[PDB]
């Protein structure tokens, strides 16, 4: 559901910079990449150009190489965790089943038993609760356990 | 990040498990895989104009 | 004659590969694949054979890759006017690469 | 005057002994009951090639009976051997050896100096800098450069392995 | 040959020879006082790099 | 206002956290709350921090590693500018605290004076010429932290919006470490810095010198003088699984 | 088609202007094929690889008589310089001799160092209404 643009302009007759119109390589789209896709100037038809630089399929071939790339990167920026490959036993009561691997059976809920209904794939865990699984070497923890709120006290929004 | 890529055996865990790059070997040998050593970790994209 | 025969993709010839491979190592000497050339061997003898395209290295051009004393030069401009002849003094130890014996 | 002759791959003969890797790795948890269970021995008899060993902790390696059940094989049987594959090529290998060719040069001689000029066809983008020592976690910079007397040399490094690019 | 041994000269002569300041002052971070900002983090860590490479 | 008669009323109003963070969705009263409980608070004439925009910290212009910390950062124009800021909205009561730890040597222009206050501190550390600004305010700023913690009788209300900024990394990244040790040609010293960008990891906001100085006083505990009412932001750009590129108009 | 230069004269249509796919022209007319660059000088219409093995064309692949032209896709070797052969290669009007051997030339592909259209032009190939059409371009001196 994104606004931007994921279509490069058709060629026509030439664009210029107007009220409400501006030229197709112009630097404002794309982020300014349109640099790899610009042939400066007057172009004399008969003796220069780059050929693939006015081919539609071409660019638009390119442009979707960026979306992709704009894309994957804000995936990438959104992940806070790594993934560690932790023995069957150690692993918390919830994936000690069968995890089919991705696309290959329906989106699976990780306990409707418990209530949990979300993605098994997308859960994540806390680097803290897993602590004494993957740091069993260290003696003392190396990280200070979570603290978590009381549910139950009374505190400034339970108007008391 | 510029990493090393890096592989625990399972002989050296506090629990013998098995790491799924060594699986991986597994499935090159059963479907005969070419296995590119040169592709570069940075570059998965997905086609998002189909997928 | 009445053989399983592999089709499609390549590597479903495994065996077909093995047998052409012998094939060719058998039947053709060394003696004559030596001569054939890579394109970098072969610039080798260019008078500039090395230097950085603009895109990623171009600051890293040293002045020592120019052949100078290939050409002649004006002294008020500092261009090159004429170039010396590349083929009669030419000594190379190299013509082909070291390993060759023909 | 040379000195030996080696028999066509048709012609060996495998043996038990050639076969099967003599000795196993020990595991950071491994009991001698375990490991027994592992090559399906009896377990006197593991101790009986390894001279009535008890604790295991101090091992790497543990000598297996010839009674064991379930060896290792000292390497993978669907493997193809090396005598096939230079069955196939053997007037290249007697050339090699006519023309005295030590090595073929693949690159020029300064090739790594120009980063852009020598794409192999095998050669991928975007090009992998060189790796750097401290570089992995601010920890392990900070340590490295900014402030030495930092304690913490590097972050807790879980035992298991961490798998950076994933999928 | 000679044109092209000639153009050979002036590519190498321009890449190894310096060049105007890249980024354009009119904007941020660049418009900022030449003692502070970016201008600071140039000259104090930046500064022989960016001669080296004789800011192409 | 009166704390120390109401300790306890007020601990278990927190239930034992030093104040409250403020969440929600994008756009509700969040940042709005935050003006409001700085107005409150200055009005009642407490001392109060206020970072209005955690923003201007942790995703800066630039970033500069700090003079007198070792292997800690500095935002120095936030810095400066709430130096500057702070000093003449609490001017007040900032005028009558007096230094019980800062040095009393501070490196001073001819003309000037040796601050007695902490609001004369706070003075020194944003007004001189630049370049100087920039060293002085990490020594200022650093010394303000520590003034602060030193304090244990006189509430002290820090109002930040949009903690979860200072909770995660700024989007500052170490140097290439081939910055720091100097170089003869780029031809031949195995150095990529040139050639190709790399990602280094994130400067964590823990190790701005500033965030130091507040995760310094939240953490110990033996500092019931200090009351963080503090906010949240959403105010990210949307996500959701594809992006184009925006549409600059 | 107006003029027939070849026999294919007669059996194409022109089809006014007409627009291709990208990359296929039904003739492959190389006009760019020197067209000088410096800093391209090795990646510009030569192999995308220095790696690659030189062509078919620069080998003597069976038992020959000997031939007229060698192709123009040959590569220009140290050995085309210094053994004083004939190198031919065919050209308009016929054929275009490297009989002034240079190293300049080594490691190009013949395509690079024959200029396809000449700033030369005939007068006697030429109508006397093309000649009027090459002066109103400017080319020719009337
Ligand atoms: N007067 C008043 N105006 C409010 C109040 N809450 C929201 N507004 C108005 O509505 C806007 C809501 O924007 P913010 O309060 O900045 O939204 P936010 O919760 O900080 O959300 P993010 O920063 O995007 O995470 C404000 O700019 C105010 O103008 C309120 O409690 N009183
Ligand atoms: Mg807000």
């Amino acid at each position: 559901v994104s606004t931007g643009e994921f279509d490069h302009p058709p060629f026509q007759f030439r664009q210029r910079h107007t009220f409400n119109t501006t030229p197709l390589h112009d630097a404002n789209r794309f982020g300014g990449r349109t640099a790899y896709l610009r042939e400066i100037g007057p172009v004399n038809i008969k003796k220069q150009g780059r050929r693939f630089k006015k081919d539609p399929r071409t660019v638009q071939f390119n442009v979707d190489v960026w979306c992709a790339q704009q894309t994957l990167r804000k995936r990438w920026k959104q992940r806070d965790w790594e993934v560690i490959e932790i023995p069957f036993r150690l692993v918390p009561r919830e994936q000690q089943r069968v995890i089919p691997e991705l696309y290959t059976d329906i989106p699976q809920m990780t306990d409707p038993a418990r209530n949990d209904f979300s993605n098994i794939r997308n859960k994540v865990y806390d680097r803290e609760e897993l602590q004494g699984v993957l740091f069993p070497a260290a003696g003392a923890m190396l990280y200070p356990p979570l603290q978590r709120v009381d549910k139950q006290a009374m505190t400034l929004d339970k108007y008391l | 990040g510029v990493h090393r890529v890096g592989y625990t055996h399972p002989s050296t865990l506090p629990v013998p498990c098995a790491q799924r790059w060594d699986l991986r070997l597994a499935r090159a040998r059963i479907f005969q895989e070419y296995i590119e050593e040169k592709a570069p970790g940075a570059w998965q994209l997905e086609d998002e104009r189909s997928m | 004659r009445y053989k399983a025969s592999p089709h499609g993709y390549i590597r479903h010839f495994e065996n077909e590969v093995r047998d052409l491979l012998q094939y060719v190592d058998g039947v053709t000497p060394w003696k004559q694949a030596q001569k054939i050339r890579t394109y970098w061997e072969v610039r080798s003898h260019h008078p500039m054979p090395q230097f950085n395209r603009p895109e990623v290295a171009m600051h890293r051009n040293t002045v020592g890759l120019l052949p100078a004393h290939m050409w002649e030069t004006d002294k008020k401009t500092g261009k090159v006017k004429s170039v010396k002849d590349s083929v009669r003094d030419y000594q190379t130890k190299t013509p082909y690469p070291k390993w060759v014996q023909l | 005057s040379e000195t030996e002759l080696v028999a066509p791959l048709s012609c060996w003969t495998s043996t038990s002994e050639s076969e099967f890797s003599p000795v196993e790795r020990v595991h950071a948890n491994d009991t001698l009951v375990a490991i027994a269970r592992r090559l399906q021995c009896s377990e006197e008899a593991l101790r009986a090639v390894n001279d009535g060993i008890t604790d295991v902790s101090g091992l790497d390696f543990v000598r297996v009976p010839p009674e064991a059940r379930r060896p290792r094989r000292l390497v993978e049987p669907q493997l193809r051997p090396q005598a096939a594959t230079d069955a196939l090529l053997a007037r290249t290998i007697a050339e090699e050896e006519t023309f005295k060719l030590k090595s073929i040069p693949h690159l020029p001689q300064n090739a790594e100096r120009f980063p852009h000029e020598y794409h192999t066809p095998t050669s991928r983008f975007p090009p992998t800098p060189s790796e750097t020592p401290a570089t992995q976690d601010w920890m392990a910079y900070t340590a490295k450069y900014l402030d030495k007397q930092f304690t913490i040399s590097a972050e807790p490094a879980p035992v298991y392995n961490v798998n950076k690019l994933w999928p | 040959h000679r044109a092209l041994a000639d153009s050979l000269r002036a590519y190498v002569e321009f890449s190894t020879s310096k060049r105007v300041e890249p980024w354009d002052a009119r904007f941020k971070p660049f418009d900022r006082i030449e003692k502070d900002g970016v201008y600071v983090l140039m000259r104090y860590m930046m500064e022989e790099k960016l001669q080296l490479c004789n800011y192409h | 206002q009166h704390w120390h008669t109401k300790r306890s009323v007020l601990s278990s109003l927190t239930n034992g956290r030093t104040g409250f963070i403020v969440d929600g969705p994008t756009g509700c009263g969040k940042s709005a709350l935050m003006c409001q409980v700085v107005h409150f608070a200055r009005s009642r004439n407490i001392v109060t921090l206020y970072v209005p925009d955690a923003k201007v910290w942790t995703h800066g212009e630039w970033c500069w590693p700090s003079t007198i910390l070792p292997g800690f950062f500095d935002a120095p124009d936030a810095a400066r500018s709430f130096l500057k800021y702070f000093a003449v909205a609490n001017r007040a009561t900032l005028t009558s605290w007096k230094l019980r730890c800062t040095p009393k040597d501070l490196p001073t222009e001819q003309g000037e004076r040796q601050p007695q206050n902490l609001y004369e501190l706070c003075e020194w550390g944003h007004r001189a010429v630049a370049p100087a600004s920039i060293d002085r305010q990490s020594v200022c700023v650093k010394f303000l932290m520590d003034e602060l913690s030193e304090e244990k009788k006189l509430p002290v209300v820090i109002v930040v919006d949009g903690w979860n900024l200072f909770s995660h990394e700024t989007h500052f990244r170490y140097p290439h470490p081939d910055f720091l040790r100097g170089l003869a040609s780029f031809n031949e010293s195995s150095t990529d810095i040139d050639l190709y960008p790399q990602e280094l990891p994130r400067i964590p906001a823990s190790r701005l010198s500033f965030v130091r100085g507040l995760n310094k006083m939240i953490l110990s505990g033996d500092d019931p003088n200090k009351f963080f009412i503090t906010c949240t932001t959403r105010d990210f750009k949307p996500f959701d699984g594809i992006s184009g590129f925006p549409n600059v108009e | 088609l107006k003029i027939a230069k070849s026999a294919f004269g007669f059996y194409l249509a022109r089809r006014g202007q007409r627009k291709y796919p990208f990359l296929r022209r039904p003739h492959i007319k190389n006009t760019h094929s020197m067209n000088p660059s410096a800093p391209y000088f090795w990646s510009f219409m030569t192999a995308k690889s220095q790696m690659a093995f030189l062509p078919e064309e620069n080998y003597i692949t069976g038992d020959w008589t000997g031939k007229f032209f060698v192709s123009k896709r040959q590569v220009y070797t140290l050995q085309h310089a210094t053994s004083g052969a004939k190198v031919r290669v065919k050209s308009f009007p016929s054929i275009f001799e490297f009989n002034s051997p240079s190293r300049w030339n080594i490691g190009k592909e013949m395509n690079t160092l024959t200029k396809p259209r000449m700033d030369l032009i005939d007068e006697q190939m030429l109508t006397k209404k093309q000649r009027l059409d090459y002066v109103r371009a400017g080319l020719l001196p009337k």
